[PDB]
């Protein structure tokens, strides 16, 4: 799912580069300046969040198999209310008729 | 071990305030990890018009 | 066209489209000599009635071009191209376009408007060119279909003269049993609208009353007048007025026809030779 | 793997670009933005290698990251999440073998001969 | 704050209850309401024309021929396009103009 | 539909399982002569969600009244022009899971001074 | 003199400002293509018709083609700025949701269908926004890409062009030829969405979004319109016992249950037309149609 969002985030990047570059020339120099070095915080901040993903990378497997591990012992919880429940029903239910 | 590393030793190397949060940074482009944006149009060359916008002073 | 659009375009008689030709031919006479490449009056600049002539044998050329298109084609694109052409010319001059790529493109552009969804392949076969010649006047292609629609004001539709026929035939087929079995007229008339299709008057009558004129013609060719449909018709609006309008507009239509003739292809040839010469001039627009 | 790398340089070169864009330049300061746009391309080059390695992250990643921490938060989390549903698991077992003991301790001693049977059965 | 905000100035006086004690302290009662404002553009009729006319259903001599350049088709009839529209697509076209 | 005075509905199993929260959705059963299917509560269900949306879209607004814990459970139709404007139009009153339309102070005692005399 | 940048668009590119000349607001289009090409296709069929369509059809519920230029490759086409749109209005967390509202909405639409169906060009993809919503919040339909004529001669009719949600069950099933049907179940599904205020029926992909169309109306009569299976592509779906409209949207008045019924009646040649929709009593109702001046505005 990743490379889909970095294939998603490299197309935002490079259109909103190039709306920039197009008010450009349009917008006042000076001022262009401050704008141009704003649109850079921008780059850097969604470089620097896919640069803590491609970090994490390494340790995806292991948040796989911990979920894996939490699936199963909520299925053996599932199965002892379960159990619980059916008792339940065996001896309110179907003895007193 | 402490795991409170800061998103530094974490995301180190880059400048500026990398540890800032999306809600202080309060940019659109970055509002785009949470919701993916669509890809309208492929990514094309430098031209000279940019250039020309910049050049510093 | 109760559709309004070529209400506008709906240009209302013969001089004006005299007028406007003339002057588009002035007009790029006179941008050429202020630009001061050549002193005024030279030999190369071409005179209206020339330019209409060659444009008329060349428009012939283009129809047997639509004509021989290799995936078979509606007769509502081929008359969407040839209009766009005529509507081109009442704007600029031949030499600033050269016609072999306004015949090209209208072609194209008429292909993708009226729906055809034309094969790439389709279209480079039917060509009689090498692949890299064809692949130059593509190139221009492409920006001669921008500049066509600039100078057609962006209005595309195009009503064609078909559908009322049809839709006549079917009124003939129910309100009047005086005629019987019209399509001896059915083909007559086909050969009227060819002819007519190549008159002014695409611009100058209405495409319905066109049809309508097509369909008379065939009857008195053959033995039949309509005399009692011009008075169904006459069961209208207008109370007698309407019958007097429809019969002085046949009997232009008739006189156009008449008059009409394929260019000879001698003269044709002089005329070619020089605009080729002419194109071959000087232009180069700007920097 | 390269595309953490390539990105980062990416970066290093994007604050390079604002500290002399920011800094008035007789240099051509074009060359900056000519090497954010090689950047992209390059980043384009890494969207194929990303095709290549086809890395699969939870939403929640995304969310940690957005509060700025680490996301090696987020892996203790889902570690200390597995421990405490193994511990909460082991507990209510343990809880259940010490009832049945007690169940069999008690009824050995009002049964007698059964509890002898079943303790031979097992 | 004594001043400006209430300060409480409210919890002095209550006027006993008049949601929960009892709902019959409404008394001033009043109403006198208007709008006059119903059933606008209704009307369908916004029919332009330069033209002759033709009705919508046929139920003619048309439809009695049923007869176009290839008639009318039965499977692509699950389609839709009864040649119904196609007969008064063709006419109303064709009529559209007759008189600039 | 004769006299809706006149008219009594009730369903058992909804009877054990009723609450202040679900006393609406009891006169929501629908196949129940007081209520409607115009009535809003009824396009909100189709919708989504209740919330201030009886005060956002103002119409007919069934809403309860008055309500004690065991049995009584009043419910009020309203008819609003506009949020903070609230038209009373009548009051069907639930005594032990009976729902009964409540009796004018005068159609009451039309009726009965009628069958006394 | 470009003022504002809205964004980009599927073929397109939007600014927001006033012209080379008046000081009036519009929204200005830019041409968006692939011309990589040294053979392009020029311009793109969707551009071609969107332009010319709009151009001539004048309507006060439907917006226009007003001036276009194209110095450049550029080509710029003028359409006056509207307020937003139905859409993300109706699919914001309640702010004040309004059948008398929704009935006017659904008014400008239907006046803008009728428009459109008597001009002889059928608007081929009306999907839930392409709608768009002025400052007065008179509706005008927005989109025209995807349209074409429809008429007497047989020609190549195009298919599965429709999106899946709000694409007609005939062109479901994959059918050559069509009429005025595609766009009336699209108001139709748009109708349902402003009362159930979530989408009616969702289909991730064709086959899916068939069967639960199917689910929705049950499984279509015999009598209905045999020949549903007979058409090109059919596949028998599910025998459903069949669900009353009172079972998806539960409620309101019976007079909109009516023209949803109406609308969905499988047999395209009953699908019920836009001057008798109009006709339905249902519009000329004590419920009065909002004028717009009072029309629901979010922020």
């Amino acid at each position: 799912r990743l490379s889909t969002l970095i294939e998603f985030l490299l197309h935002r990047a490079y259109s909103e580069l190039m709306v920039l570059t197009d008010l450009l020339p349009r917008k006042s120099d000076v001022e262009r300046k401050i704008e141009i070095v704003q649109f850079a915080s921008r780059t850097r901040q969604l470089f620097v969040r896919l640069l803590a993903l491609v970090k994490w990378a390494n340790n995806a497997g292991k948040v796989e198999k911990c979920a894996m591990i939490s699936s199963f012992l909520d299925q053996q919880a599932i199965l002892f209310v379960d159990t619980a429940d059916r008792l339940a029903s065996l001896a309110r239910d179907a003895l007193v008729h | 071990k402490k795991v409170k590393e800061k998103l530094s030793n974490f995301l180190p190397d880059l400048p500026g305030m990398i540890d800032l949060p999306g809600s202080h940074d309060n940019s659109s482009l970055r509002s785009l990890i949470e919701k993916p944006p669509i890809l309208s149009s492929s990514f094309n060359p430098i031209t000279g018009t940019m250039l020309a916008g910049f050049r510093l002073h | 066209h109760n559709s309004s659009q070529k209400r506008h375009w709906t240009f209302s008689s013969e001089e004006q489209l005299a007028r406007l030709r003339a002057d588009a031919n002035r007009k790029f006479r006179c941008k050429a000599v202020a630009n001061g490449k050549v002193l005024p009056n030279d030999p190369v600049f071409l005179e209206p009635h020339e330019e209409m002539t060659l444009c008329k044998y060349y428009e012939k050329r283009l129809l047997e071009f639509c004509s021989v298109f290799k995936p078979a084609m509606p007769r509502s694109v081929v008359g969407t191209a040839c209009m766009y052409f005529k509507r081109f010319y009442l704007n600029n001059s031949v030499m600033e376009y050269h016609p072999r790529i306004i015949m090209l493109t209208c072609a194209f552009l008429a292909c993708k408007v009226d729906e055809f969804n034309v094969s790439s392949p389709q279209f480079v076969g039917n060509l009689r060119e090498s692949p890299l010649g064809q692949e130059k006047a593509l190139e221009q292609i492409l920006e001669y279909e921008l500049l066509l629609i600039q100078q057609l004001n962006f209005h595309l539709i195009v009503h064609n003269p078909y559908r009322p026929f049809e839709g006549f035939l079917i009124d003939l087929k129910t309100r009047y049993p005086i005629l019987e079995n019209p399509e001896i007229l059915r083909k007559t008339a086909d050969d009227f609208l060819n002819r007519i299709a190549l008159t002014d008057a695409y611009l100058l009558y209405t495409p319905s009353q066109i049809a309508l004129t097509a369909i008379l013609s065939s009857a008195s060719r053959a033995g039949i007048t309509m005399e009692s449909y011009l008075s169904e018709s006459l069961m209208l609006k207008e109370n007698r007025t309407c019958l007097s309008q429809l019969l002085d507009i046949m009997k232009s239509m008739r006189n156009l026809v008449k008059k009409y003739e394929p260019p000879r292809s001698e003269e044709v040839a002089v005329l070619k030779q020089k605009l080729e010469r002419c194109h071959s001039a000087e232009l180069a627009l700007n920097v | 793997h390269l595309e953490e790398h390539l990105e980062k340089f990416v970066e290093n070169i994007r604050q390079l670009g604002i500290i002399v864009s920011d800094f008035q330049p007789s240099s051509q300061a074009g060359l900056n933005q000519k090497l954010n746009f090689i950047v992209t391309g390059l980043q384009d080059i890494d969207k194929c290698r990303q095709q290549l390695h086809d890395i699969t992250v939870p939403l929640e990643v995304f969310e940690y990251i957005d509060q700025g921490r680490n996301p090696q938060l987020y892996t203790k989390e889902c570690l200390e999440r597995a421990l405490a549903k193994n511990e909460q698991v082991k507990g209510k077992i343990d809880t259940m073998k010490k009832f049945k003991s007690l169940l069999i301790q008690e009824l050995s001693k009002v049964f007698p001969e059964d509890m002898a049977k079943y303790r031979s059965i097992r | 704050q004594l001043e400006m905000q209430l300060e409480k100035p409210k919890p002095v006086k209550p006027v006993t209850f008049s949601t929960g004690i009892k709902m019959g302290q409404h008394i001033s009662l009043a109403p006198i309401h208007k709008l006059e404002e119903a059933l606008y553009e209704y009307q369908p009729l916004q029919i332009e024309t330069y033209g002759p006319h033709v009705p919508e259903l046929e139920m003619l001599g048309r439809l009695g021929y049923l007869n176009h350049v290839r008639a009318a088709s039965p499977q692509d009839l699950a389609g839709g396009y009864t040649s119904s529209l196609a007969c008064h697509r063709a006419l109303q076209d064709a009529f559209s103009g007759l008189f600039w | 539909r004769d006299n809706l005075l006149g008219i009594s509905w009730v369903d058992s199993s909804w009877i054990p399982i009723l609450n202040s929260g679900s006393v609406l959705d009891y006169f929501s059963e629908r196949s129940n002569p007081f209520y409607d299917r115009t009535c809003n509560n009824e396009v909100v269900k189709m919708q989504r969600l209740t919330l201030e949306h009886l005060n956002q879209m103002v119409g007919i607004e069934y809403i309860l009244l008055h309500a004690q814990e065991p049995i009584l459970f009043i419910i009020r139709k309203q008819q609003r022009q506009s949020p903070a404007q609230v038209i009373p139009l009548a009051d069907y009153y639930i005594i032990a899971g009976v729902i009964y339309q409540a009796p004018d102070l005068g159609s009451v005692i039309n009726s009965r001074v009628l069958t006394a005399v | 003199e470009k003022l504002d940048f809205l964004g980009e668009g599927q073929f397109a590119t939007v600014y927001k400002a006033r012209d080379k000349n008046t000081n009036q607001i519009v929204a200005i289009a830019k041409i968006k293509l692939g011309h990589r090409s040294e053979a392009k296709d020029g311009i793109n069929r969707t551009a071609l018709r969107e332009i010319k369509l709009l151009q001539e059809l004048s309507h006060p519920n439907i917006i226009g083609l007003l001036d276009a230029f194209g110095h450049k490759s550029n080509i710029s086409l003028v359409f006056d700025f509207m307020e937003t749109d139905l859409e993300v209005i109706i699919k914001d967390n309640s702010l004040v949701l309004t059948p008398s509202h929704i009935k006017a909405y659904m008014l400008m639409t239907l006046q803008g269908l009728e428009y459109l169906h008597q001009h002889w060009i059928l608007h081929r993809d009306l999907k839930p926004n392409n709608l768009l919503l002025d400052e007065n919040g008179v509706l005008k339909l927005a989109d025209f890409g995807l349209a074409k004529s429809f008429g007497s001669p047989n020609r190549a009719y195009t298919h599965q062009v429709v999106t899946r949600w709000y694409r007609a069950p005939e062109l479901l099933f994959g059918a050559r030829m069509y009429g005025v049907g595609v766009d009336m179940w699209a108001v139709g599904c748009i109708l349902a969405e402003l009362l159930l205020r979530v989408p009616f029926l969702p289909g991730d992909s064709d086959l899916d979004q068939l069967t639960r169309i199917f689910e929705t109306l049950g499984t279509p009569t015999e009598e209905q319109w045999p020949d549903m299976c007979s058409l090109p592509d059919y596949v028998t779906f599910k025998s459903f016992p069949g669900i009353p409209l009172h079972h998806i949207f539960s409620a309101a008045g019976d007079d909109l249950l009516d023209l949803i019924q109406g609308l969905f009646l499988f047999n395209p040649c009953a699908r019920i037309t836009a001057t008798q929709a109009l006709k339905m009593k249902y519009f000329s109702n004590r419920p009065g149609p909002t004028p717009g001046c009072q029309l629901p505005r979010p922020n």
